[PDB]
């Protein structure tokens, strides 16, 4: 008995009929059974806020254009989903109960892969797993970055929420090139060169000519994807993957000032990660219960303990160096020669760590071999409970050794651990945070929505604010960025979407807003 | 068909995190699972795993992927 | 005697009263001798065509903030400008007759360099001559990327335009991070990490939360920029320049096809330059005058000669390799394998060069070092007359080729000369032509004009449009996109700029079109 | 003063094109040519040669780099 936010029943089962009509009752899904699965989420509240009151599936930008024109006509809100693997951040519920799901999974054809201009061309559905099989049966020198959820994750839905992955291409949207959506007149808009007919360059130069709109359509609710392009790193003759290993939680000063050339330099090329204990531990699937059940956080006795008899450290550093045998050698020796003079962490290489975890988990992402090791921080604490809180960070020290301190004392504050890694690009860092509970647990989980809200409290105070979150803070993070920003924001939406029918609410964009 | 075989379905989905050497996920292989139990967990999602719609993963495949599994030896 | 279109001389009186009252009376250019230097274009077409109504120079925020409240008040349209100097695009004049220009030259402050972090924050009137100068008076271990007017031109009005310079940071907008614009009612806004309160990261990140709309304000007139951020590369231990020269107009296929690998994988970093003949003779400061003056195009036999006698070849190559000594040369091994192997090619150093031009004015724009060697292009045929038309291509031989023909056939119909390069990213092409005539020659004049409009009808058939384009032609250029992204572009220039005061017709955008 | 002197307007701005290793425009050291024609060349342009607005290189700048530029002896 669910319904759209001032949609009467009466008006929704006449846009219903009309799904119906424009793409056949298979693809039209109003029954609870049917919507359980998209209902499934990781956040601190209760189903019924996220619940959907129908999901529709596409598969041609014609089937999603007669989408838009329904939901003008009766005013359904609906929330367009690629792949919806958006674990952490809300999965594939909708931002607002009753909205409906247009989910666009079967809308999966990979248009093209270009292994001389190195590039692909794909709808929402493909999968990075998808990608994979295609490039391999097809020998295709080149090679896809992706998320850790990779294998069941896609560029599409990733990008739209400009996500990460680890290889010299980790920054996606970065990477992206050409779009094509679905505005809320039925329109349909192609970025960069897309609009020139006979066009050969959608996927080759980004800009095109007069204002350049994908970033605009990215976390946004301006319009509904239907064909993204996206730039592909050619292989390289020789991958070297190593890891650096830390003992001290002090450490991440000197790591991160020492790293920070490199990267600018582009000696070591990929997102390099630096990861806390208790991610390395979790990615290498221990779990709490195994070395202890007490209230609270986890000891930093037995934190301490943990590393003493695994070998991990306070830190754990991964990255790669990509190349022909002679370039992989010369900048191998330059790295090894600031960690030698630094005087702290020890090196290990693949011959060493050998076919171990998670040296070989990371080693895969790195190089753009899907695997999904990491979802064993699941398994940390347990019981379905995770949201990810990533602050962006100078990648100074400094800075990350407070914002560490700070996110630690919070989450101790209500009996959780400080589970992170730093994704560090040349000058800024993702500083991922993922708050682990047992959802299970109602009150475990409202000391994690009250943590979270703490966290964001305590860190706008510092200046610092998320590049992304959960669909039950996306309002509240909004209010981070400021209201002329807000403003903005709603100004635009109010003309390319003056009914308010695409995810109101995304990104705190809601015409019902007093914006 | 969706997934082609149930072998198929495990190899690029499921078995990413339940096959043995992963362990993210408990061994599924020569469980006995009924199909019924395996449409419901991948439906409904079950704590630290998600759920996948039929658009993702159809109930054909799922009744493939269940007597895969269970023609498996236990591992 | 120049009003802007629309505005009768009463409404136009009292708006200028109120610049007045708000800038002071030094800041309100309204005399035809002090508009005179602001009317200097290079399009065929009398400065008649592009003459300001008036010119007012504002140093601060809130007095822009003041301009457009008066400009709302009288319907008074603006065209900003920051250092004016966009030749062959325009120069300082606006894009329609009568409109009062928004000099912000003396809006000047740099506003910081992080050594460290490496990036700047400037204001509009910066010049990268101001920064060149900074930079080494403090000695700040940095370098700048920037267009050939170096010099005088600066980083905000050019990545206003998206402009392209020559070093491993020449995709200039790809660069920007940050950027603060004076909305049409008044409100600042800041992209990315700007809107946080205390924010340290507005150069550090990018994308910030939610729509990310840098894109959307460049080659728009959608706000006014007042302040622009920027990373900068961190300067190299060890830069080496290198040319090398090909003597066959047809060899451009092979030297692409060999050259997009290197570009690629980044073993040759910078935005390379492939140069024609007739530019390098432009940019080395031969005149056709020198070699003839017989009617039409330049004769292919005068150019064969040309080459004969200095050396220059049918395409001269400009690259360069950046890093440590160890890195340089194993690149370099690498680079001078691939075009022994090609079996063309003179590979030029900059031991045999030496202090030579035009390899000297090259290997200092590859490195950051301002110069206006290039400038000499105007002097080919002389009188004022030039317009870039400059199509997107893939980086692909056989389509650079392809551009290359049909270009010179329509040049040659109009008694012009091919003068082009092709600036090289690892996919795209900003395939640049020079349409170099002389301007005090009415006939010729003429021809130019008509010239240009066959190029881009031509280039448009074969599904090739430009990225940027002079102000006689962003109307047109506009249409090559299709009528749906012109569209989106009306719908928003309507929600952020109602009164349309912000440079009506700037990339076709003016709410006075029917869109 | 808006550039210092009339030689810092020079080298930073004028130079680029004039300077007699460069060969853009003509040759302008030691020529003899008046603060009136220079002031006239600058705000109106001249062929190849682009125009400075006043906000780039105001009147005393103009009448300094004239004196400077005269004051040196011929190439
Ligand atoms: C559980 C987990 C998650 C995770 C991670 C590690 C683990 C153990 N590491 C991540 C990482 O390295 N990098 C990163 O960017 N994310 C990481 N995550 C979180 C997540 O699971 C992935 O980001 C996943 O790739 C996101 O899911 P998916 O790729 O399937 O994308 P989506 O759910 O379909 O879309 C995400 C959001 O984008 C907007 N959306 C999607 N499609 C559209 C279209 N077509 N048009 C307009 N907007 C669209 C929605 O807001 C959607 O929710
Ligand atoms: C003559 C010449 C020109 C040239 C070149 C070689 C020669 C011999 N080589 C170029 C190159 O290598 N790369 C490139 O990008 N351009 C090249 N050019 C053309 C040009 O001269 C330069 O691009 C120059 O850098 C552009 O001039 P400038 O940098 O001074 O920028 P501007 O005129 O102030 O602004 C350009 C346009 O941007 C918009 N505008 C400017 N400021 C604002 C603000 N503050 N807010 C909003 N919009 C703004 C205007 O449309 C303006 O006209
Ligand atoms: C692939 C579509 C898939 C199937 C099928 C599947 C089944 C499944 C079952 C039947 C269980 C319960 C097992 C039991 O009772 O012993 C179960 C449990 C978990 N799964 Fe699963 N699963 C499939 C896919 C995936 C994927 C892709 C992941 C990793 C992201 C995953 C993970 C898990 C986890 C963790 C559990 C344990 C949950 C708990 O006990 O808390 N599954 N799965
Ligand atoms: C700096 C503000 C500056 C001054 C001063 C200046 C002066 C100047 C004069 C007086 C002439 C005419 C000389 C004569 O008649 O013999 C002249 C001519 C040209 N200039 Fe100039 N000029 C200044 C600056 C610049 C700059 C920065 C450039 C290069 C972009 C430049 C170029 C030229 C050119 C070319 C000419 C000759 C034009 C023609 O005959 O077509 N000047 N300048
Ligand atoms: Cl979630
Ligand atoms: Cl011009």
């Amino acid at each position: 008995a669910v319904l759209p936010k001032g949609v009467t029943q009466g008006e929704f089962n006449k846009a219903v009929q009309k799904f119906r009509a424009l793409l056949g009752d298979d693809n039209v899904l109003v029954e609870s059974d049917q919507l359980v699965p998209y209902n499934k989420i990781m956040m601190p509240v209760e189903n019924a806020a996220h619940a959907p009151s129908a999901a529709v599936t596409a598969t041609t930008v014609e089937q999603v254009q007669g989408v838009v024109k329904i939901c003008n006509e009766h005013k359904i809100p609906i929330w367009t989903i690629s792949t919806g693997r958006n674990f952490g951040y809300g999965s594939a519920a909708p931002v607002q109960r009753g909205q409906v799901i247009l989910d666009l999974k079967k809308m999966n054809k990979i248009i093209k892969i270009d292994p001389e201009m190195c590039y692909a061309l794909v709808e929402p559905g493909v999968t990075f797993g998808q990608m994979y099989d295609y490039i391999q049966e097809n020998n295709l020198p080149v090679m896809l970055s992706f998320s850790a959820p990779s294998a069941i994750a896609g560029p599409v839905g990733n990008t739209m929420d400009r996500g990460v992955g680890y290889t010299p291409y980790g920054e996606h949207f970065m990477m992206q090139c050409g779009m094509e959506v679905v505005l809320a007149n039925g329109d349909v808009y192609r970025t960069g060169m897309g609009g020139v007919p006979g066009s050969n360059t959608w996927q080759i130069f980004k800009w095109g000519y007069g204002p350049t709109l994908d970033g605009m359509f990215t976390q946004a609710n301006y319009g509904i994807c239907t064909k993204m392009g996206f730039w592909l790193m050619p292989k390289p003759p020789v991958f070297k993957p190593f890891e650096v290993i830390f003992e001290d939680e002090a450490d991440i000063v000197e790591i991160v000032d020492a790293l920070r050339p490199l990267r600018m330099s582009n000696t070591i090329p990929n997102s390099v990660v630096i990861a806390s204990t208790l991610w390395e531990a979790g990615s290498a699937h221990l779990t709490r219960a195994q070395y202890t059940t007490e209230p609270g956080h986890t000891p930093d006795s037995v934190i301490k303990q943990m590393q003493k008899d695994t070998g991990m450290g306070a830190w754990n550093l991964y990255a790669a160096l990509y190349g022909t045998q002679e370039q992989v050698d010369v900048n191998w020796k330059i790295v090894t020669d600031v960690f030698k003079k630094l005087g702290k962490g020890r090196i290990v290489t693949q011959e060493e760590a050998g076919d171990t975890q998670p040296f070989k988990y990371r080693a895969q992402l790195m190089s753009g071999v899907p695997n999904l090791q990491e979802f064993g921080l699941y398994n940390w604490r347990g019981g379905g409970g995770s949201m990810w809180f990533a602050p962006v960070s100078e990648a100074r020290g400094s800075e990350c050794k407070k914002q560490a301190a700070m996110a630690k004392r919070v989450l101790h504050k209500y009996g959780l651990d400080y589970v992170a890694e730093f994704i560090v690009a040349p000058r800024d860092m993702h500083h991922v945070i993922d708050v682990l509970y047992d959802r299970t647990n109602p009150e475990e989980t409202k000391r994690a929505d009250a943590c979270f809200n703490e966290l964001l409290d305590e860190f706008e105070k510092e200046g610092y604010a998320v590049y992304r979150v959960n669909t039950r803070f996306q309002d509240r993070v909004a209010q981070s960025y400021g209201p002329v920003k807000r403003k903005l924001e709603h100004a635009i939406k109010r003309a390319v979407d003056p009914n308010n029918i695409l995810a109101p609410g995304r990104s705190g964009i809601d015409l019902n807003n007093d914006f | 068909s969706q997934w082609g075989s149930g072998k198929n379905l495990y190899d690029k989905v499921c078995g990413h995190c339940h096959k043995p050497e992963v362990g993210v996920g408990p061994v599924l292989e020569g469980r006995g699972l009924p199909e019924a139990y395996i449409k419901d967990i991948v439906r409904n999602g079950f704590r630290a795993m998600p759920a996948f719609p039929a658009s993702y993963v159809d109930d054909e495949s799922l009744t493939q992927v269940a007597e895969y599994l269970s023609s498996l030896p236990a591992p």
